[PDB]
């Protein structure tokens, strides 16, 4: 569904 | 001022107890998803729902997901350049 998220 | 529609802005974000605060996702055109109201996100001027396109300087349309994060963990802040739209016009 999604690869490419990032949680700082 | 003029030219409404699409513009962008770049938010310097700084590096505190509870760190930056922020879920982003996406490649390339990057979106942020949310902010967190009271840290170094939301103090650095950034909305929830916005179209981070770069940075430092570096585009976000090149480098990996762990490299984006490594970049912006390399420093206890960061410049992001992000587009958004204005709310109500």
């Amino acid at each position: 569904v999604e690869n490419k998220v990032t949680d700082l | 001022g003029s030219h409404m529609g699409l513009v962008q802005r770049c938010v310097i974000i700084q590096k505190d107890d509870n760190g930056f605060g922020l879920t982003v996702s996406g490649d390339n055109p990057v979106f942020v998803q949310s902010v967190k109201e009271d840290g170094a996100a939301m103090r650095a001027g950034v909305q929830t729902g916005d179209r981070i396109i770069k940075v430092n300087g570096t585009l976000v349309t090149h480098s990996n997901h762990l490299e984006v994060v490594k970049l912006i963990k390399s420093g206890s802040y960061v410049a992001l350049t992000v587009q958004g739209r204005p709310p109500g016009s």
